[PDB]
């Protein structure tokens, strides 16, 4: 087997399989778009007899990366101007880092300290093992971590206190991601307003309770002593998750140049649409497998 | 050259002193001569010495006489009194952001203005290049915004100073301020085409300042409209629903409800 | 009338047809569409009013 | 010394103007003393437009750049009409203090 | 589509070299009945190798679209575009962990830019956005392609807010790349020329050997700007309505600097001449005299 470089969060690798002429590789998850922090994904020619790819974003390029960032922060300047808090979750190793110095970057400007909620021995953590793995990181880093560490934060808090203070501008980074439980959803319960209890997600909330939501009104729920929401208050799903997206997808597709595809990792109303995609544009087979089927292909070694 | 008339006016200016029966009597033998003579050498030093005159003193009774109208004046290298206060109202009249504590003052200069127009449109001619830079500050912004901020306020303030300044605004000389006024409102118009009906009376004053402006000097029109007629057309495109818009486009044929 | 492109295109032939007759002898154009809007008086004369716009001189 | 340049008193100034020209070999191209000596040119009082010319004359003597500067102004001050001819009589033995530059000699 | 850099690399030059041999050339396109240019058909091909794996490809494909003008407009405007597979060529182009095919994309947007002004007005916010990049031969490639993409532009409020927010430089050559930069700009805000103020001003009292160039520096911003600097011109001068306020000190190289835009500005501007307080026509005759090169005779 030889892992390969994935980029979706640090340490990720796609991994062949190689045994005889016979390969396969799977990519687990990855982003062909490089991150602040992250390089892009990248794989040989293998040619391998079977190609299993990642489907969680079956949709269009989602508008480059500096206008993301661009109506990321002014939804962020929006809620902050009525003086407005931010619940932000998140699980605080992946694009926790590029959201964090973002936010940093866009506050050199005002220059407000922003509370990072992940746990002090966490934050420790993720900067350390940052910091370990240099090589595993984007060459922005890789040739700029001498002259200075961008993962030397200069705005932190520890945990409960200024999450229930007066209604500032703070943006909180709850430790827990995808509003499945924890912290994220310990302040999202208590959290409502117009500015305030501004709800970004930038993960993909796949079935988890509220979160998963994003897609609705998210002024439901389904709890005991549910709470309900104003348009103005952000339930807005940012993509900044680092998935390759149909583009990528085709990409990789192509440079990797397999003689078969399938399809996991993603939803059946966009993975049935990039199958057709796949099969139409470079007349390669793909395949549509479920939980428990199996799937089968002939070899000729 | 004309700086001479320049050297020489403190002189005047110090023997006229302040009383006004000596500069209208003086502005007055000035009118006579010009109208005596009229573009030749003599008068256009006449005139120039009175524009000069009035531009010094800009109390003067007969503001703006027929001779001045012909005038070039306005971009020479004379100095009014006047541009201090027209600068200081101008720019208290530009800022109609979300401040709206200052819509009064806003509201009071452009009223001012608009009498001013009215009285010395020559002395607030010579600050159209003002106004039209600080228009270039609002287009890019987005729609949301612009309607909270009501940043369109001092558009409308602008176009209906336009609408007074005519047809003097409509001279050769002062032909790239208004071309950068109107760019300025095309762009805004371009930028604002998701939902342009909250700019109703907006596109009104502005399609009746056009056919103003195509009616006073065509050829000037003409080519401002054939410099930017691709971002019109797109407009038109985009908003089809804007009667006005089209009928106006469809007045290049010629060459190149109100009752008591 | 514009709405039918018809009626546009032909405007833009004759656009054609009298500046290859200002090239050439522009005597008879005016005679004949004089002629017409006499003849196919009076649904047929805002091509002339248009035409006069375009030409205002001779047309008038 | 430069400090009893902005004193109200134009003897005090006049004093100081001296000094500065006394001083001009150690101190050229003293921007503050070359703007002190060309507002005193057009001063009101003798005594002071007296001292500036004095100053003057040292500071083109030392100077290129306060003669560039000053030529032009003791020119018209020299064929202005309003200059005595006792004033006017002072001020051109300034002129021998162009040589700097063949440019500001010819002229 | 072979699998070694090498052949890839020179293939593209290959390509490059006929398609500027035949430009105008119809090829047609296999499936589809459609009759194209084969420059075109060129360019999108070379924009399919900007996402090649490897760098050196991808310098290289980079470079030869820069050196393409004879593309049609709207292929052009594809490839900042973001959804002919030439959409967004530019943008990943521009977006890569290299360095040296960012500096390459640069150069080619800057070749682009010069023969087509309308693509200028569309790469004006993407090449100022790059200015945010921390690799210092991006950043000063970055300026000097601005610079020559100057004349066929004019900078956006949002644009100029972006470069003035991350205008903070250190190094010498840098800083005398944004003067000349400056010197070549083109705003449409006062409120970036009081910004730009601001920032040259921190450079002035902070660096005394950067003085000579960020006067020459105002005394071309102004020349440009006359209209800009006018509103701002009481906002700098300090004149308060109704009081005759100190004279400042004329030695202060800032308040000197502010002098010198202000009369390059007025050297276009009538208006200016007025709202000069006492002090200032005073100081006016002097600058004059001592600093002709920076200060231009007005109409006083
Ligand atoms: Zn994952």
């Amino acid at each position: 087997i030889k892992a390969y470089y994935a980029g979706h969060v640090l340490g990720a690798a796609m991994f062949q399989i190689k045994v005889g002429s016979e390969s396969v590789v799977y990519t687990g998850d990855y982003n062909m778009t490089p991150d602040r922090h992250l390089g892009a994904a990248w794989i040989d020619k293998c040619r391998p007899n079977l190609l299993i790819t990642q489907s969680t974003y079956a949709t269009t390029i989602r508008d480059s990366k500096r206008c993301r960032e661009r109506d990321f922060l002014k939804k962020v300047h929006e809620t902050v101007e009525r003086g407005g808090k931010v619940l932000i979750p998140v699980f605080a190793l992946g694009r926790a880092q590029e959201l964090c110095i973002l936010l940093e970057t866009f506050w050199e400007r005002m220059n407000l300290k922003v509370p990072i909620y992940f746990s002090t021995g966490l934050t420790e953590k993720a900067n350390h093992y940052y910091k370990l793995f240099i090589p595993w990181t984007n060459q922005k880093i890789r040739k700029t971590f001498v002259q200075r560490n961008m993962f030397e934060f200069k705005h932190i808090k520890a945990f409960d206190r200024a999450f229930a203070d007066n209604p500032g501008p703070m943006v909180v980074f709850a430790t827990p991601g995808m509003l499945h439980a924890g912290q994220s959803l310990q302040i999202f319960r208590k959290w409502a307003g117009n500015e305030k209890n501004m709800v970004i997600m930038p993960g993909y909330c796949v079935q988890g309770t509220v979160g998963h939501k994003i897609l609705s009104g998210q002024r439901k729920l389904e709890m005991e002593g549910r709470q309900v929401l104003e348009v103005k208050m952000q339930v807005e799903y940012m993509s900044f998750s680092a998935h390759a997206d149909a583009k990528g997808i085709m990409q990789l597709v192509g440079q990797a140049e397999p003689e078969s595809v399938l399809l996991v990792h993603g939803e059946a109303k966009k993975m049935e649409f990039l199958k057709q995609k796949i099969e139409q544009e470079l007349r390669v087979n793909c395949y549509m497998p479920a939980n428990g089927e199996t799937v089968t292909l002939p070899t000729s070694p | 050259a004309c700086s001479l008339i320049q050297a020489r006016l403190p002189l005047l200016l110090s023997c006229c002193c302040g009383d006004d029966e000596s500069v209208r009597k003086v502005t007055e033998h000035l009118s006579g001569c010009i109208q005596q003579w009229g573009d030749s050498v003599l008068g256009r030093r006449c005139r120039d010495l009175l524009l000069q005159l009035y531009l010094q003193r800009p109390e003067l009774r007969v503001p703006v006489p027929e001779v001045l109208l012909h005038s070039e004046g306005a971009a020479s290298s004379s100095v009014c009194k006047l541009d201090g206060l027209i600068h200081r109202f101008i720019t208290l009249l530009a800022d109609t952001s979300d401040s709206r504590a200052l819509e009064n003052r806003g509201a009071d200069a452009s009223m001012a203005c608009r009498k001013l127009a009215v009285a010395h449109p020559l002395l607030l001619l010579r600050h159209l290049p003002m106004i039209a830079a600080l228009l270039h500050g609002r287009t890019h912004l987005n729609f949301q915004e612009f309607r909270q901020q009501n940043h369109l306020s001092c558009f409308l303030h602008v176009l209906g100073l336009l609408e007074l300044l005519q047809p003097h605004v409509f001279r050769s000389e002062h032909q790239g301020a208004l071309w950068d006024c109107l760019l300025s409102f095309i762009r805004l118009l371009l930028n604002y085409r998701k939902s342009s009906r909250h700019l109703a009376a907006f596109i009104n004053k502005f399609v009746q300042f056009i056919h103003k402006y195509i009616t006073y000097n065509a050829p000037a029109a003409i080519s401002f409209l054939q410099k930017h007629a691709d971002p019109l057309h797109d407009l038109s495109f985009d908003n089809s629903d804007l009667v006005m818009l089209k009928s106006l486009l469809a007045g290049l044929s010629l060459p190149s409800p109100l009752t008591a | 009338w514009m709405g039918c492109r018809a009626t546009r295109t032909l405007m833009d032939i004759y656009v054609q047809c009298l500046s290859a007759l200002i090239g050439s002898c522009p005597d008879a154009c005016v005679d004949a569409l004089l002629d017409t809007s006499v003849q196919h008086s009076p649904h047929f004369d805002w091509v002339v009013a248009h035409i006069g716009s375009s030409f205002p001189g001779t047309i008038i | 010394i430069f400090s009893v340049i902005h004193s109200n008193d134009p003897v005090a100034r006049a004093i100081t103007l001296r000094m500065l020209g006394s001083l001009a070999s150690i101190i050229p191209e003293r921007k503050n003393a070359h703007h002190s000596i060309r507002q005193s040119l057009d001063s009101h009082d003798n005594v002071e437009v007296e001292a500036a010319v004095f100053a003057a004359a040292n500071f083109s003597a030392q100077s290129k750049d306060f003669a560039v500067g000053i030529c032009n102004k003791i020119s018209e001050m020299i064929q202005g009409l309003a200059t005595p001819v006792d004033l006017k009589l002072k001020l051109i033995p300034i002129l021998q203090h162009m040589h700097h530059d063949a440019i500001l000699a010819s002229s | 589509s072979d699998d070694y850099e090498q052949v890839r690399s020179a293939a593209v030059q290959l390509i490059w070299v006929v398609s500027q041999l035949y430009p105008e050339s119809i090829v047609p396109i296999p499936s589809s009945n459609e009759e194209i240019r084969l420059v075109d058909d060129a360019f999108g091909k070379i924009c399919h190798m900007v996402s090649d794996g490897s760098w050196v490809v991808r310098v290289q494909a980079a470079k030869l679209l820069g050196s393409m003008e004879q593309v049609s407009s709207h292929f052009l405007e594809q490839t900042l575009d973001k959804k002919s597979g030439a959409c967004g060529a530019f943008v990943h182009g521009l977006e890569d962990e290299m360095y040296e095919v960012r500096i390459a994309a640069v150069e080619a947007l800057c070749m682009l830019a010069q023969s087509s002004p309308s693509f200028a007005e569309k790469c004006l916010d993407f090449l100022v956005d790059m200015f945010n990049d921390e690799i210092e031969e991006v950043r000063l490639q970055s300026i000097h392609t601005m610079r020559k993409i100057s004349n066929n532009i004019t900078l956006r409020e949002d644009q100029l807010d972006t470069v003035l927010a991350v205008l903070e430089d250190s190094s010498r050559d840098i800083r005398e790349a944004l003067h000349e930069l400056l010197c070549c700009t083109n705003v449409s805000t006062k409120e970036g020329i009081h910004l730009a103020l601001v920032e040259l001003l921190k450079n002035l009292t902070k660096y005394p050997t950067d003085r000579d160039s960020i006067w020459k520096c105002l005394k071309f911003l102004g020349s440009r700007h006359p209209t800009l600097v006018l509103p701002l011109v009481p906002e700098l001068l300090s004149t308060h309505p109704f009081f005759d306020t100190a004279e400042p000190d004329m030695d202060d190289p800032a308040y000197i600097a502010v002098l010198v835009l202000i009369f390059n500005a007025a050297k276009t501007c009538p208006t200016m001449p007025a709202l000069f307080s006492d002090h200032t026509f005073r100081h006016y005759a002097y600058l004059r005299d001592s600093l002709s090169h920076l200060v231009p005779a007005l109409r006083l």
